[PDB]
């Protein structure tokens, strides 16, 4: 039992008080969907028609302000339904809703089954024009929580 | 109709309901229909609420005087509620037409029975009495508890159940038993 | 054939002793983003 | 439980919302 | 294809923040020059 | 077609390429199901 | 979270896998005070508590409650495993 | 409902009775009267069809703040026969002094 | 980060190859957040002096 | 001897008596709270809790691959299991039960060498027998090795016996180090400067230091007491980098 | 973010399953399974059959049990 | 007597069930 | 509310009256 | 040591909790 | 007169002993 | 309490009273 | 759990670890005796 305990190194401390050490996660995250609303604000259920049918704007209500002004975010099927964001987030209390139209040349619209609660959304990129382009996109950070032990 | 016994079992594990129909010569045709359990969270004034805690139909149990008496022992932990901090409301329905000689006022199909756990109040009274045993002074909280219980009793007997829920949740909700 | 939740990622809007280690600790119970 | 006339009126007013006439097919 | 980014602020976090909470049994300064790059 | 070389005496199911023997019945794995002998 | 249970006062939630010998495999979820008590609940309140010697528990892992919503634990016992 | 009508009729009758005996009622109490008869109008018209059971719960719990607030609004009395401690009228009928394997036994 | 060490220095000279010297500098880039010594003040304490 | 036995059971076997409400209920003789910090074998079980009755290799291998799926490189997945002598026999049978399900391969004498030829006077071609499985190589670079340590089999502290013989602590599998961490994950916290106070109060004689005649007397009796005390703890930075596997008969 | 819900579900054609979520109402616990479960690409396979809240004051009891037999397959 | 929406849902649904 | 079956029958009866 | 009807009533109400009928077997 | 729990326990046990 | 036997006989007498 | 790699057709009981085949049966060693299948 003592040979096993001498197989571990030893740290030197200043006090006999509590000591803490802080653990960290990643800065990259996808966000679960709450609700998606059509051009005039009426929620889309699963037994409905397509939503962005003629490159028409529609909404995505998210439980946190995470996305930015001109980015492209994707649903569970990446790169097939690319969603360009329009304008900053309108805070419905704590939630955040974005104006969103389709990006990758989709002329039939997103199906109604791809806009349900629980679906995760992640940032891809923030494109602009070649001429007279304006500011888009943002940068996200991450934080530490702590662990604890004593003597 | 009326209640024979309506209490929580002394072991704090069962909620006992024993219903019987009145013995009257004009209540032969009246039977028992169902038992609906509601708590202080789902209670509504106009009859049993939707999404009730426990719906019970009497014709399932039996295979006619058997219909006129019903008894249950519902394991409270199966109902997924706290036996100490819950105020059960028990509705009962008749499914029957009384005779035409029924005196005015007795042809009430529905009844209601309120249930609370009396152990927490008992332990609180013992704690307050133990405090009294020192220096023979009555804590003001003890008189407050007595009068608050009297207020809930008056509210229940008068049918003012929503304010009874208010008083219960505000005053007596945190109970050890 | 089933997972179990070992971490949860929340925003900040959903919210001095001595130091054991002076740098931070990257747990294995965390996904790491991929370049 | 006893229903009086106004309860019945409310019930009909609710049901009228869902229904149409033959000409409306 | 042309891409653009910005960040309204220097070494400190801003409005877009995330916390990582692990499930164990008993339950600095951000270099803003480096996250934008 | 499929050649089996092993006969296992097990109350649980063996691998799919071995013949199950258990207390008096024989089973062999065919087409995703355990096909009994009798 | 000082409710009044044996391990230090808090409620503990466990995920159990097993293989009932001669019958098959399964999943099990339980609250228990010890992981020994978790396998004594399968031998008492399980499906095959009469033939209690057939329970061969192979995994007992705890779930810790997160701060917010989410799928805590999952367990699939598929047919091609059996 | 048929009871909000009675409560409101009583409340305004008491209000004008006070204005007959006196020439003053607290306007902090006239506000409660106004809330009461506004709710009575709204629930007894074409606006009740938007009411869910959660809305009914909230409406009743908000109205009961008016119950003993003034003399005009008073606690309603309903037909009830219950209590927090019910009676035990069960009777004990032993059979042939017969204990069961562990428990006692009746008819 | 999250995986490195300082490479083992008790090696023969033939085993101190091109990657081994490169691992020493890639470890050195890790220890650039840190400046602690036993007879020195902190960089912030020195930079406030200047 | 005894102070080496007291420290090493406090470093290894720890029980933190801080409450869920953040309080300490065990009070000393003077009136203050006896504060205890967690040991090695309490800090290591808080993340990778695992208990069992019947050992199965398929859940040791699909849980050392769930935690280090795409986080460790292919060369960094050597998982070295510390166990007892009887935990190696249980591990030997489950690999023996695993490779008997590999029916597509046949396992020859010419490679496994379970029947080796020996020389003896009893016969012209006399044989020997015996084999053991000590290593399982999982798909995609994960390896598992056995390190039988004599610490797990100590019957003086380990009193519950396993049904298959030996102490119950022998069947406990511990992977202390998963990958590399760039800093020590497990280390022994010791205070800088807190040498243990060797302290004697005595009367006219001191039998330990050997002093006849005392200028400063604590009291008036022929006595000499030793008082020694040590403030000590341990710390495990990442208990998710450490996967354990405990028998359930130790009751958690 | 309020209660805990232990579920017994049955994946069609594949086998049975046990689950546990944290949701405010038990329809949302089915949402956090059908979207965060292991069968996300076949989310229609889930047929949940029993949801019950983790009611604490027992704190010693089974909440889900589901065995798979040799004759069900 | 006072009906909520759910009362109307019950009545109408049960009537269509009997038609 | 529960609307036991005879209440539904009453509703049918009334509605079917001026039918 | 005299018992009144009320004391016997308490004895009844205590004993009733322990005993059940034929149907409950 | 007054009974406690223990009094009822004695009474019921003595009943069951002689039945 | 300390019940005498005759008190027990009284109890069973009055219980078999409703025999 | 007990593999039987070979099958021996013989009028005598061949071995514990082989499967005995007679005229209209196929016996194997279980519970210390020979159990026929079917």
């Amino acid at each position: 039992l003592d040979t096993f305990l001498n197989s571990f190194p030893t740290r030197e401390f200043e006090d006999d008080n509590e000591y803490y050490w802080d653990v960290i996660g990643s800065s990259r995250r996808n966000i679960p969907l709450v609700e998606a609303r059509d051009e005039n604000g009426v929620v889309v259920a699963a037994n409905a028609a397509n939503v962005g049918v003629g490159t028409s704007p529609f909404y995505l209500v998210f439980p946190e302000d995470w996305f930015a002004d001109g980015e492209v975010i994707v649903g569970n099927l990446n790169q097939v339904y690319p969603f360009r964001i329009l304008g900053d987030a309108r805070m419905e209390g704590t939630n955040a809703v974005y104006k969103v139209e389709l990006m990758g040349g989709n002329t039939q619209g997103v199906p109604a089954e791809r806009l349900q609660q629980g679906e995760r959304f992640s940032i891809e990129f923030a494109p602009v024009e070649k001429e007279l382009s304006r500011k888009v996109g943002d940068v996200r950070f991450t934080s530490p929580v702590s662990m604890r032990n004593e003597w | 109709m009326h209640f024979n016994e309506l209490r929580i079992s002394q072991d704090n594990r069962f909620l006992i309901i024993d219903v019987s129909v009145d013995n009257q010569d004009y209540f032969e045709d009246v039977l028992l229909d169902s038992i609906v359990i509601d708590t202080q969270d789902t209670f509504v004034m106009n009859g049993p609420s939707d999404n009730p805690l426990y719906i019970y139909n009497v014709e399932d149990a039996y295979d006619t005087q058997q219909m006129k008496n019903v008894r249950l022992e519902l394991n409270i932990q199966d109902l997924k509620v706290s036996p100490c901090s819950t105020m059960f409301f028990v509705y009962v329905k008749s499914k029957g037409t009384p005779s035409t000689d029924t005196p005015c006022g007795f042809d009430k199909d529905q009844i209601l029975g309120t249930v609370i756990n009396l152990q927490p109040i008992y332990k609180q009274t013992l704690k307050y009495l133990k405090e009294v045993e020192c220096d023979c002074n009555i804590p003001k909280g003890f008189i407050d508890m007595i009068l608050k219980l009297k207020a809930i009793e008056l509210c229940v007997r008068t049918g003012n159940y929503p304010q009874a829920i208010k008083y219960w949740n505000k005053f007596f909700i945190k109970n050890n038993c | 054939a089933g997972k179990l939740g070992k971490f949860q990622m929340l925003g900040f809007q959903h919210w001095a002793p001595q130091k054991a280690t002076n740098l931070m600790v990257q747990l294995l119970a965390f996904y790491r983003g991929k370049s | 439980m006893f229903f009086t006339q106004e309860d019945y009126r409310k019930i009909e007013k609710w049901l009228l919302a869902n229904s149409r006439k033959d000409t409306d097919f | 294809t042309t891409i653009r980014i910005q960040h309204k602020v220097g070494n400190k976090l801003n409005k877009k923040l995330a916390m990582g909470i692990p499930m164990v049994r008993n339950l600095w300064m951000h270099y803003v020059d480096w996250e934008v790059e | 077609m499929k050649t089996l070389r092993t006969l296992k005496i097990s109350p649980n199911a063996p691998d799919i390429n071995s013949v199950w023997l258990y207390k008096g019945t024989m089973k062999y794995f065919n087409n995703g199901e355990w096909e009994t002998i009798g | 979270v000082d409710v009044g249970c044996a391990p230090d006062g808090a409620m503990q939630l466990w995920v159990m896998e097993y293989e009932v010998t001669g019958i098959g495999k399964g999943c099990a979820m339980c609250k228990a005070i010890n992981p020994q008590q978790a396998e004594m609940l399968l031998k008492s309140n399980g499906i095959y508590n009469g033939s209690s010697y057939l329970y061969k528990v192979t995994r007992i892992e705890q779930v810790i409650v997160p701060p917010c919503n989410g799928l805590m634990a999952e367990q699939v016992v598929t047919y091609k495993d059996v | 409902m048929d009871k909000m009508l009675e409560i409101s009729e009583e409340a305004i009758t008491r209000y004008f009775t006070t204005l007959s005996q006196f020439g003053y009622k607290k306007y902090s109490d006239v506000d409660k009267i106004i809330v009461l008869f506004f709710m009575e109008e709204m629930l007894a018209g074409e606006m009740s069809y938007y009411v869910t059971q959660d809305d009914y719960r909230n409406i009743v719990n908000a109205l009961y703040c008016l119950a003993g607030s003034t003399c005009m609004i008073d606690f309603p009395m309903f037909e009830s026969y219950d209590t927090l401690v019910h009676s035990n009228n069960r009777t004990f009928v032993p059979r042939i002094t017969e204990d069961s394997i562990l428990r006692s036994t009746e008819d | 980060a999250d995986f490195l060490n300082f490479p083992r220095q008790m090696l023969p000279f033939s085993k101190k190859t091109k990657q081994w010297r490169k691992d020493c500098l890639l470890w050195a880039n890790q220890k650039t957040f840190f400046n602690y010594s036993l007879v020195r003040k902190s960089v912030i304490h020195k930079k406030i002096n200047y | 001897l005894q102070f080496d036995e007291y420290k090493n059971n406090a470093m290894a076997w720890g029980t933190s008596n801080r409450n869920l409400n953040g309080e300490y209920m065990n009070f000393g003789k003077s009136g203050n709270a006896i504060k205890t910090g967690a040991g090695i074998f309490e800090q290591t079980e808080v993340a990778n809790t695992m208990y069992y009755n019947t050992f199965s290799l398929k859940l040791l291998e699909d849980a050392l691959y769930e935690l280090s799926a795409s986080k460790l490189a292919m060369d960094d997945r050597l998982f070295v299991i510390k166990t007892g002598e009887r935990g190696a026999i249980q591990f030997h049978k489950e690999v023996l039960k695993t490779v008997s399900g590999w029916t597509t391969f046949v396992l020859d004498n010419n490679s496994t060498r379970v029947v080796e030829k020996v020389q003896s006077r009893l016969h012209s071609n006399a044989l020997s027998a015996g084999f053991q499985f000590v290593e399982y190589k999982a798909p995609n670079g994960v390896r598992v090795r056995l390190d039988v340590d004599p610490f797990y089999d100590d019957p003086v502290r380990n009193k519950i016996l396993h049904p298959m013989g030996g102490v119950a602590f022998s069947y406990r599998y511990d992977i202390w180090y998963i990958g590399t961490m760039d800093q020590p994950n497990i280390f022994k916290c010791k205070i800088k400067g807190d040498n243990e106070y060797r302290g004697y109060q005595w009367g006219i004689r001191n039998p330990f230091t050997g002093q006849k005649g005392n200028p400063y007397m604590s009291f008036d009796e022929d006595s000499a007491v030793i008082h020694r005390m040590a403030t000590l703890g341990v710390c495990v930075l990442d208990p998710t980098r450490t996967m354990s596997l405990i028998p359930a008969i130790l009751q958690g």
